[PDB]
């Protein structure tokens, strides 16, 4: 068994852990796009919601800013 | 009132003139705003209307009942 960096043993698996027939369908995923008519309560309520723990909606409208902004 | 002056048209006497008159002229003011028709008596209601002003616009964003910033 090959051992951590933090010293507890584990099994080590070549497969990726995407590669999993379970795992495929959340795998595909449509990019929606939250940047359409953005509000400052519609932002509050998402970067309150990525703190917590949801991370995608933030994600999102990083990627639609990125585009979007020239300047940034 | 104003029946009363329809019938009486073969000829009018002064007063069922000056009458009928003082109802146009009231009903005027009333098409015009300038005077309320008024309630029934038996029960404190004026009859419904129509929207006489009316805008649009689109949804207020960065107003101040945001609270978001």
């Amino acid at each position: 068994r090959i051992l951590d960096i933090s010293g507890q043993p584990f099994d080590f698996d070549d497969e990726m852990q995407s590669r999993s027939d379970e795992l495929a369908m959340v795998m595909k995923r449509t990019q929606e796009h939250p940047s359409s008519g953005v509000t400052p309560n519609r932002a509050a309520q998402m970067l309150r919601d990525a703190e917590r723990g949801d991370l995608t909606a933030q994600a999102d409208l990083a990627f639609d800013m990125e585009e979007k902004d020239t300047h940034l | 009132v104003v029946a009363w002056f329809y019938l009486n048209e073969s000829q009018p006497t002064e007063q069922i003139t000056a009458t009928y008159r003082d109802t146009v002229r009231w009903l005027e003011q009333v098409r015009d705003g300038k005077t309320d028709p008024g309630v029934e008596s038996r029960t404190a209601a004026s009859p419904e209307g129509e929207d006489l002003v009316q805008v649009q616009s689109d949804p207020p964003v960065f107003s101040r009942k945001q609270k978001g910033f």
